[PDB]
């Protein structure tokens, strides 16, 4: 509330978040590339 | 708060690490999808009918 330093953490759980959201995107594209390179 | 002060500063190099990786990604992954659909039409060229039949009277593998 009165602290200054919930606002500069609160910038960063926005990030982290994010972060959470790009892992499944991330490791689920990877994947895509391997099955199609020993097609390849 | 010195802990909590450490893991804000790494972020801040780190979101940019994600983002020009999610796009090198899915611009690969769909140069991958036209290359098996591109050497799949040649394939198709050459396995037209009628074809010879054989055996195999060895494998020297």
């Amino acid at each position: 509330e009165q602290e200054a330093h919930n606002k500069a953490l609160n910038q960063f759980k926005r990030k982290l978040l994010e972060h959470r959201r790009y892992d499944d995107q991330l490791k689920q594209r990877r994947q895509n590339i391997r099955d199609l390179e020993k097609l390849y | 708060t010195q802990e909590l002060q450490t893991r804000a500063k790494l972020l801040d190099n780190e979101i940019r690490i994600f983002r020009s990786e999610l796009q090198r990604l899915s611009h690969e992954n769909n140069v991958m999808l036209e290359k098996i659909k591109d050497n799949k039409e040649k394939i198709k060229n050459n396995r037209q009918l009628p074809y010879l039949v054989a055996n195999v009277v060895e494998v020297m593998d």
